[PDB]
């Protein structure tokens, strides 16, 4: 015959917004490490009872680029980071408009410049009312693509606070197997990620065995003795010829400049480790690697005047601690993009990471927010009285 | 439903998942038969949630108002679908699309919907009035 | 009633002298014409009592939804009673068994009840939906 | 409305203007689309208001409830109105008497007014059984 309205309420409909969220994160509220101090000062101790009521046959497009939730994780984290650490003397840049003299001039910031202490805090991510955060039990989504058996939750999982490029330490790992973030095959920047679904050893010690701290008018020498792995490695190439099928895998080219997008840099006694391209950067595929065969060795060494990964300008740290450090690591993946163009033939080769937007988008292609549109149409044959 | 509210359903599930966990939440709730220093600000935070949700709750369940059906967890409306609008059947509608990837297809007649939901309801004060004209 | 609730009579008054309660509460709030340092937690733990109050409150006051009668404070059901259930008249049913030793009277038909009016309240969205099966 | 409530309207403006100004606060807030050691007590205090907002805001939001239209924003009674109390038409009514200068100009009937509202709520009751007392 003919079709009439219905509209009704709750009905879980959750269409998109990308607001404001909460913490949930357990400091312990007494130890000095700035990690627990933020954790507590602006985070909050965590909601026993998640309750991910798996979905259905849900066709969702966890688009892994449109998830401002992302942006505000990252603005949390650069909330977190500066009363976290405290740069002596910054030195950042400036220029108000004046077409082309532009005013950069450069505005130095005196500061005060202790240590505290550094270890990540598992925090979630917990949608305020009316509002749910879809997961994700499938990551694969070529980058894009839903779950069957994954589905809200009320906080979300542990997304830890550490940074690092290309490789991580202390972080998260990955659940399944490796797989793969990107588009387009015909330019090809798209930065491509990989999820690696093993851990890996890194380990940097140096108790003192550097007094001399000069060499002219070393301490600040470290020497990573690691591991040694390799077959992640083959994984690595392997997925990616699955992807770069006909082509053999190198690396072949670390350009370098800026030294943090190139060497693994990574966060501890507040500072980082940076060497060259010379370790681990090299082997060629065609169906072998190309690289050889306790802690052995690799040279990652500190520097103190660094780059910040949140606004563009430089930043001045303290003379370090005299020695006996360590940290270890469980690489939950890498950072990745083909050294491409169009000079090359048939041997490939991939190439390296500093934006965070995806540095911690390995941890959050499942979290989509939405709010709730719990008022709902449908049609029915239903008409009032004349 | 991931939260105080939501309430109804689970997601994945379907329409009429949802749609019938609606009585057995009723049904389920209905018979009732270390803490630190600073624990303060935690269970404050935890506070705002639980009113907000009150509040939100209300502040359309309220304005399910000028919808006719306000307080309650279920409308039936009064008006002529528009085929133009979903073209589907209860039978996939409510076994499909979970409900997430089902609004999506009419993420447009989010206010036209509204529109001729009060409009029906301005509808009814009209013919009230037509009617009481004589007695 | 010895809290923020429970406000629609006092115990040991029979049921009549509650029901009654009602109405002269709402009439009553109708016009509405030392601290230590750690006082803190005290507000704080007096806090939540209020908003559970709230909650559960609405949480079945919510559920009156399914109900029919939600938000308010007053039922009238549709349902066809079982003399079976209690067998009285409001005269001493009103005027005595002081609620507390009423309902134990009826302890069991706690949930058949609700299942009588929930199923009432589907089968007036069957009847409407009957009525509307022509115009 | 200068507080989380009075929210149909702003001072000044009279009667029509607030009362449209409901449904826009509706349309408004229906898409959605240094910290010190002691805060803790301006925190703390802040709580209250906002829980006694909704409180009050149920407390006769809620006892809307025997006036027949709890829960929502808008009533319309059902009572004859006596030109003895403002003998005015909705023209110079709601464009005139910037609401606060207007009630005292019936300052008394504040409460004979809920007199006759409850009165036709009770009116209803007794026609219903008057209609049922055959089928
Ligand atoms: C290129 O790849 C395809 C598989 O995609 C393979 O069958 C083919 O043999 C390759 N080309 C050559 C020259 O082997
Ligand atoms: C809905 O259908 C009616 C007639 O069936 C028509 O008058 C109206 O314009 C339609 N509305 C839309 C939005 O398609
Ligand atoms: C729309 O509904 C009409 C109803 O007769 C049906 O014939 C048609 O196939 C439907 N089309 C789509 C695209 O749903
Ligand atoms: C829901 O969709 C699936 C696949 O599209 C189909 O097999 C199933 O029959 C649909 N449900 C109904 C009730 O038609
Ligand atoms: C969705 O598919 C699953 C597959 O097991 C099935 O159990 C379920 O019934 C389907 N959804 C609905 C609403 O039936
Ligand atoms: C239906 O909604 C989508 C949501 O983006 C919108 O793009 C589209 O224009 C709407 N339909 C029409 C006919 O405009
Ligand atoms: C309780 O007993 C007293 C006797 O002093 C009587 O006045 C009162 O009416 C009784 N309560 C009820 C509810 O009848
Ligand atoms: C309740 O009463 C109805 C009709 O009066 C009867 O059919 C039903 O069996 C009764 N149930 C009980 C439990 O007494
Ligand atoms: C039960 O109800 C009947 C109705 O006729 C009445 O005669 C009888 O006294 C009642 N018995 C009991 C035990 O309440
Ligand atoms: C209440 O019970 C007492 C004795 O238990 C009796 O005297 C009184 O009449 C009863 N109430 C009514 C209204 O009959
Ligand atoms: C009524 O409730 C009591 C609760 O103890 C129960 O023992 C009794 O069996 C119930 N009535 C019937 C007829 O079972
Ligand atoms: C109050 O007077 C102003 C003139 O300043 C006027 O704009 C406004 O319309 C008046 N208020 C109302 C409610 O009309
Ligand atoms: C109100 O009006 C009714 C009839 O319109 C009349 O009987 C009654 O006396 C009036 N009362 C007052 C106070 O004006
Ligand atoms: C009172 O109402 C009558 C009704 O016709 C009207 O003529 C008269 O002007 C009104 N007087 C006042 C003071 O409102
Ligand atoms: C309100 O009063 C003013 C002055 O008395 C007048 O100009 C205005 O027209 C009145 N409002 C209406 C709707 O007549
Ligand atoms: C109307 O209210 C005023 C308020 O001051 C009061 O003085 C007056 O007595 C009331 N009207 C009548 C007729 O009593």
């Amino acid at each position: 015959g003919n079709l009439w309205v219905t509209v009704y309420y709750g009905v879980p409909v959750w269409k998109e917004a990308t607001t404001t969220l909460f913490c949930a994160s357990d400091a312990k509220a007494y130890d000095t490490e700035v990690h627990n101090v933020w954790a507590t000062h602006a985070c909050v101790p965590t909601d026993p009872s998640p309750q991910e009521l798996v979905l259905e046959n849900v066709t969702e497009n966890f688009n892994m680029w449109k998830n401002e939730m992302v942006n505000q994780m990252h603005e949390d984290v650069i909330s977190l980071w500066d009363q976290s650490l405290k740069p002596c003397v910054k030195l950042t840049p400036l220029c108000v408009t004046l077409e082309c003299l532009i005013n950069c001039n450069t505005s130095a910031i005196t500061q005060a410049c202790p240590k505290v202490s550094f270890e990540p805090i598992p925090i979630h991510y917990c949608t305020p009312a009316g509002y749910a955060i879809l997961k994700c039990n499938d990551k694969t989504f070529n980058g894009t693509g839903p779950c069957h058996n994954v589905s809200t939750v009320q906080c979300t999982h542990g997304i830890k606070p550490v940074v690092s490029t290309q490789l991580l330490l202390n972080g998260s790992l990955a659940e399944g197997e490796i797989i793969i973030r990107s588009e387009n095959l015909t330019n090809n920047v798209k930065t491509i990620l990989v999820h690696l679904n093993q851990s890996v050893e890194i380990v940097c010690t140096r108790p003192n065995n550097n007094t001399r701290k000069s060499i002219r008018i070393d301490i600040r020498q470290a020497h990573c003795n690691i591991s040694k792995w390799h077959e992640t490695l083959k994984r690595v190439s392997e997925k990616l010829a699955e992807h770069f099928p006909n082509k053999t895998i190198n690396f072949t080219s670390s350009s370098g400049g800026d030294l943090e997008i190139t060497t693994h840099s990574f966060t501890c006694r507040g500072e980082f480790f940076y060497c060259n391209t010379s370790g681990l950067f090299n082997s060629t595929y065609m169906p072998n690697g190309t690289y050889l065969h306790s802690s052995i060795t690799i040279p990652c060494r500190i520097k103190q005047i660094i780059n910040m990964w949140q606004e563009v300008g430089r930043a001045m740290y303290a003379p370090p601690i005299e020695g006996n450090i360590t940290c270890k690591s469980n690489i939950t993946g890498l950072l990745l993009v083909r050294d491409g163009g169009t000079e090359s033939n048939n041997t490939e080769t991939n190439n390296g990471g500093g934006d965070m937007r995806d540095n911690w988008r390995s941890e959050l292609y499942k979290y989509k927010v939405v709010e709730i549109k719990p008022l709902g149409v449908a049609p029915t044959a239903c008409k009032r009285r004349v | 439903g991931a939260v105080f509210l939501g309430f109804l359903g689970v997601a994945g599930s379907t329409m009429g998942a949802a749609s019938m966990t609606l009585t057995v939440q009723a049904r389920q709730l209905l018979s009732g038969i270390q803490h630190l220093l600073q624990l303060t600000v935690w269970g404050i935070k935890q506070l705002q949630t639980r009113v907000l949700a009150i509040e939100r709750y209300l502040k359309d369940q309220q304005l399910l108002g000028i919808w006719g059906c306000s307080g309650k967890l279920i409308c039936c409306t009064a008006v002529p679908w528009n085929s133009s609008w979903s073209n589907k059947s209860q039978k996939e509608i409510w076994d499909n699309m979970t409900w997430m990837q089902w609004d999506k297809e009419i993420s447009n007649y989010t206010n036209t919907i509204y529109k001729l939901l009060e409009d029906s309801q301005n509808q009814q004060e009209s013919n009230e009035k037509d009617l009481l004209a004589l007695d």
